[PDB]
């Protein structure tokens, strides 16, 4: 019941884009009952700077004016 | 335009013509606990209106020599209307809020107020006898507020004031530079550009809803980020209105330390 | 049962591992998560966001409140108005502000750098600066003319109170140091006035001026590092 | 798909149009959006690095030392009670794990804890000793706690526990999120109990704070073994890392060291930068 | 199949205006004769390779790279002895960085692998207890311990190991990690550019690649209390590059190198020996 | 709970060792290739350059510029010019050639070797060289006569600069030693005059001649080891 | 997600030809998230020595005078 | 002869229902030939306190008068 990921690039490696080769892959099984007891989880990327660099009711356009 | 607001809140209804847009905290409208969060069994009240209004709080004077403003934010409430009466009726609440902060100016006025939220605006305690050595009655100002220094002298034992908070202004009263203030929710009001800033927050805990009378959610802080100065002295007036608010735990008449 | 082998590097802890283990407390409940407002999923999402620059380092204005504020006079004079060495983590001027501080964690970093400024003078009074960035290994801009060589916005001041000079990603290396790395300078960031602050009678003649710097969209850091900034006893 | 990159750079020429991406305002609370493409002219740049050591996951994920026992094994009667060491749960000991977690206002994870061990003869005549066996013993608040280190209480019959023989792969466990909130805070701006009217003049002095708020019980340390006519001092190193972490509501870093447990500064530290001639000294 | 060496086919004797033999070294172009083309040749099939001399295979061993020196003292003085702040370098070392120096630039991953061995240095012998070891990586721009005790060892964004001796050999995977797309194994050039209003006596190390090195520092500390009976530690460090491409090939030095870098000493500027004659074979 | 036996060979630590380990820094984003010109793939692709050979290597002209020039005279003379004992690895004047370099991080090697040698006189010069190759047996050639019983080329002084002579591939072996090895010796190399070389009026008498040495196509290595041309004082730990 | 592949022939082996038997192959597992580390990578063994060797704008072919 | 089961939730899980695919779960894998070997069993949350709290011969209604 093992999952398996894309490894992140190295130096001999491939491209950005990672896709280029079936030997970039790390395999693993968890073997706890408890999730705690699993390793880290796979990078989040995903990201809103808006919450804390544009939190504004109104739109705000960057070429509009600021004010108006 | 965004410049010119009108927000009404209950019976209460605030009016602006020089607006620094508007902000809500994280992009998110504060709401009501939904059933798939609910935490209490007992059936919640929602008293909508009659605690859902605009109180001003007593106006602060605005001198060359200011160092800043702060205030708890759910216990400066305490002293008015439904919203202050329920806090001592029930154990648990919750409640976001709107801010609105204006400073009337002339155009040949300047200088310029940062205003801030900071959720969990714990402040130092002024003496190095104890830690976090602070009364409940000096850590919870109410209606009048508290404001900053900018020097520290902690006090021997409990001479004077060795149960209330330091307040060095640069530091927030914390140990943090203010320069990075500007992480939490703000605006400022720049006395060239607008004369008001408002800010909606909402309900912000580990927990869904919380005992207004241990805990303040959120502090407000005002500093002069630029220096009033003039060719003086002028009043800022905060009002705020508690919203979407929910009591539970309906109790015993609390009525906390005088 | 199975034969294997142990390889170097068996029975050694390291602080970097990534390894499961064995819970303490089996079958333990999780106390549910709720949607707690303000999530942050990334470090670079604070990076961007305007902090300001304790700019004003003259020796009393160093550690209070004054330590933000940018003095203007309306004064006729061609001198810089503003000096910073860039290194988001190892100018003096800039280490302390949130970005410097993230970037105390992180031995490199790329992308650009955004500068914020807002004019908080009298509604009355208006003008023009010039600001500026140049690239390094160059002599420092003494006067305007090199300033002006260089990268350049020209601030109109009106009501649109507040303006923003990018200082592109022009690097040789792909990332710099944080560290100061004499190798991987960071230029220069000025300011001149382009003309004198008008201001009209009856009005405050000596203003402030506030400063704010954050990361680009294209920014990013390296390798994490302990920070510098914070000490304790044994 | 692919890990998705920081922003790219879109080639751009000259612009004399109206639209002013240059001006803003930041006293609405925004912050300035321009970049490069905005404010002067660019080539395109393909942008492929990746933030991955800025996800929270990986700046949280590296384990930090956060405390030290110190354990004497000793044969002198007045030394007896220096057999075991009870610590309070906490990391508040060690300030830079405290600097970083201290970042956001709530988090949410599990926990990795490890330890090391080390000793030495701390007396002056060293001779044979054996090896030991440690027994750490995590007691929740409420529990019953050894008042020596043969209390019965090392029995751990509910309490979780794990013995180390000295020597071999430095012990680990995993602990699952164990709050009784939704999320850990950081901070606490409120007090244990709410002073009534009457009571106590002016109390709140002894319970304001994080501090007073969440209690995680103790951490019981033991050496296992009887004691020996040569002594041994046994140091014991607790490293910890959140795993699984989840953060809200960021917050400014300390620029004051730390005066313990609460918010507090000493007032021979509160001047954390230091001084540059002039504004146009670079 | 893997690609084996060329096969040599079969020839006769040639009478032809074809010059295979005959060439212009001027040109910059290696001969490209061959057997084949010079002398009758039988056919022969090749089934040899090159794989150990691919560049992964040259590069494929760990090398000692460096000594540290720990230790544990119980007297008064030396107890900065109880760790060691080492520049990370490999150029403490001749045969790992000539092999290295065959090229101008590189790229790979690296592996560290550490040899902890002890003695007892003093006459007085006695107890001591197994010790532990913490190697402790400093990033640039990181701050430096200034005792074996120091907080800074807290590590906790410092990546460290955690050695208990007589264990299996602590080991780790480092990743490319240069700033630049390749290392550079040479720099022709200064850190930083001395201008015009500046002195004229514009060395003082900026020159070489050496003023552009800053991969931080290993910092090892013994983790325990002194112990009366004292400990001298010795640590060994290996390297091995790993996934390795190498760009813009040279000729290796021929003589004794003189510190980090391209450094002549006058002792060893005669690296080749001597023959009676021209003629002898 | 998986049963497990741990065979000899563990907990060791082999330099030649291939087994997977940590990353001491997890997740770090691994700056971008890039073009770079020149990649080498592999080491013998250097080994096939032709660099020159250090043969005037006797006293008064070891260890400096001339030695790599081989002087040619018009004098009449049945003398070899020069000779070399075929040992790429072990031959003082071959072993600092970027072939022997290679060759010195070798043990076992094999496949034929090339030659090429560039005349560097005037235009106005001519003459014919003769360079020959005999394997390792019989006695070294101190004659034109014996140079002959052999491989061999006639080399035309003229407009090509240049030849070159390959020494095949000729062992009773599959892999010869890079050590100096009497059971494993390469064979022998030798250059005579064919016709002395004929000098016009107001040309110089004396000429020299620049000769270089690579790997062919077919050459391999077999086993690494570390070079005796490279060493140091022993290291001390810093303390 | 097991990597299988050939293995370099020893003294027993075929006429080094990898397509007699099968007792020849062997396997891998990548059990790290960083590709970093991985086991060294499989030999690439194409070579180019022309552009070291004879690095030439316009081709000779090696029969021809180098010079017309 | 494996078995894959769900494992319990972590704090990382924003499916407190078990949701969120194959990322959670354990593979256990029985190594002896008694069953007294076998780890801890699968959790068991059937349950009824009736058995206990109301083992009552007459039916009773929550509402029901207790006695009529
Ligand atoms: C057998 C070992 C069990 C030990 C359980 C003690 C609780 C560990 C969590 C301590 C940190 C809680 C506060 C926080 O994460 O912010
Ligand atoms: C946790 C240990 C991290 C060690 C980081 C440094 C890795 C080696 C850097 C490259 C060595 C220099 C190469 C060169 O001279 O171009």
């Amino acid at each position: 019941g093992a999952q398996v990921s894309t490894q992140k690039t190295g130096a001999h490696e491939n491209q950005n884009v990672a896709a280029n080769g079936s030997t970039i892959n790390y395999t693993t099984i968890n073997y706890y009952k408890d999730s705690a007891s699993n390793s880290a989880t796979r990078q989040d990327l995903s990201q809103d700077p808006s919450k804390f660099t544009e939190p504004v009711k109104d739109l705000m356009l960057k070429t509009a004016p600021a004010l108006n | 335009s965004d410049r010119v607001r009108q927000i009404t809140l209950g019976n209460s209804t605030i009016t602006t013509q020089e607006a620094a847009n508007a902000i809500v905290a994280y992009g998110e409208w504060p709401t009501y606990i939904n059933d798939s969060e609910a935490n209490p069994v007992d059936a919640p009240t929602e008293p909508d209106v009659s605690s859902n209004r605009f109180y001003t709080l007593e106006s602060v004077s605005w001198k060359t020599t200011s160092r800043g403003w702060w205030w708890k934010l759910p216990d400066c409430l305490k002293d008015m209307g439904m919203f202050g009466q329920n806090m001592y009726y029930h154990y648990l609440g919750r409640s976001g809020y709107t801010i609105h902060v204006q400073c009337n100016a002339s155009k040949f006025h300047q200088g310029a107020l940062g205003v801030f939220l900071i959720p969990e605006f714990v402040m130092a305690c002024n003496t190095e006898s104890k830690t976090s050595y602070v009364s409940y009655i000096n850590a919870n100002p109410g209606e009048r507020g508290g404001e900053f220094t900018n020097t520290y002298n902690p006090s021997n034992t409990d001479a004077s004031e060795g149960r209330k908070f330091a307040a060095l202004d640069y530091l927030l009263g914390s140990g943090v530079l203010a320069g990075n203030a500007f992480v939490y929710p703000h605006q400022i009001i720049n006395l060239r550009t607008n004369n008001s800033a408002t800010i909606v927050v909402p309900y912000v805990n580990s927990l869904v809803i919380d005992c207004m009378a241990k805990h303040n959610n959120w502090g407000i802080v005002i500093l002069p980020l630029a220096p009033l100065a003039f060719a003086p002295q002028v009043p800022i007036t905060v009002t705020i209105a508690p919203m979407c608010t929910e009591f539970n735990g309906l109790r015993n008449i609390t009525v906390p330390v005088h | 049962g199975l034969p294997t082998m142990n390889t170097p590097g068996s029975n050694q802890f390291l602080t970097s591992d990534d390894f499961q283990s064995p819970c303490a407390l089996p079958n333990f409940d999780v106390t549910p998560p709720i949607h707690i407002p303000g999530e942050v999923k990334n470090m670079m999402e604070l990076a961007e966001i305007d902090t300001l620059i304790p700019m004003n380092a003259v020796d009393g204005k160093v550690n209070t409140m004054e330590m933000y504020q940018i003095p203007l006079n309306d004064n006729l004079s061609k001198a810089p108005i503003f000096c910073l060495s860039l290194s988001p983590a190892s100018d003096k001027r800039l280490s302390h502000t949130m970005l410097g501080e993230i970037l105390n964690y992180y031995t490199h970093w790329t992308g650009s750098i955004r500068f914020t400024f807002l004019f908080c003078g009298s509604m009355m009074a208006t003008g023009k600066l010039l600001l500026s960035y140049s690239p390094p290994g160059a002599k420092p801009p003494t006067n305007r003319k090199d300033a002006m060589l260089g990268t350049h916005i020209i601030w109109d001041l009106g009501l649109q109170s507040s303006c923003s000079m990018v200082a592109p990603w022009i690097s040789n290396t792909v990332y710099r140091r944080c560290a100061r790395d004499d190798f991987t300078e960071g230029g220069f960031i000025t300011c001149f006035y382009q003309t004198r602050i008008v201001v009209p009678a009856s009005t405050p003649t000596s203003m402030f001026m506030l400063g704010f710097v954050s990361a680009c969209p294209d920014f990013s850091v390296r390798l994490l590092r302990d920070t510098p900034h914070i000490s304790q006893s044994k | 798909s692919q890990p998705p990159s920081t922003q790219s750079t879109e080639a751009t020429s000259g612009v004399n149009s109206q639209e002013v991406p240059a001006l803003t305002a930041v006293e609405t609370g925004a912050s300035g959006q321009a970049i490069p493409s905005d404010v002067v002219e660019t080539r395109h740049v393909v942008n492929y690095k990746t933030r991955s050591e800025s996800c929270l996951e990986s700046f949280f994920g590296r384990a930090a030392c956060v405390t030290i026992l110190s354990l004497t094994n000793s044969s002198k009667s007045g030394e007896e009670k220096k057999h075991f060491n009870i610590w309070n749960i906490t990391y508040t000991d060690t300030v830079q794990l405290r600097r970083k977690l201290e970042f956001f206002t709530y988090s949410r994870f599990d926990l990795e804890m490890t330890f090391v061990f080390t000793e030495n003869y701390p007396s002056t005549a060293s001779g044979e000793v054996r090896n030991q066996v440690y027994q750490i013993m995590y007691i929740p608040p409420g529990a019953p706690r050894p008042s020596s280190w043969d209390d019965y209480t090392w029995q751990s019959s509910s309490n979780p526990s794990i013995f180390y023989m000295y020597g071999n792969a430095p012990p680990r466990m995993s602990i699952p999120y164990v709050g009784i909130a939704n999320a850990y805070s950081h901070f606490y701006d409120g007090f244990a109990r709410v002073p009534l009217e009457g009571e106590n003049t002016d109390a709140g002095d002894t319970f304001y704070g994080l501090v007073s708020i969440n209690d995680f019980g103790v951490l019981a340390v033991r050496a296992v073994n009887r004691s020996n006519p040569h002594t041994i001092h046994t140091s014991v190193r607790v490293y910890m890392k959140p795993k699984h972490i989840r953060c809200w509501c960021p917050r400014p870093p300390r620029a004051v060291l730390y005066r313990g447990e609460g918010v507090d500064m000493i007032s021979s530290a509160i001047l954390p930068l230091a001084k540059v001639d002039s504004i146009t000294t670079f």
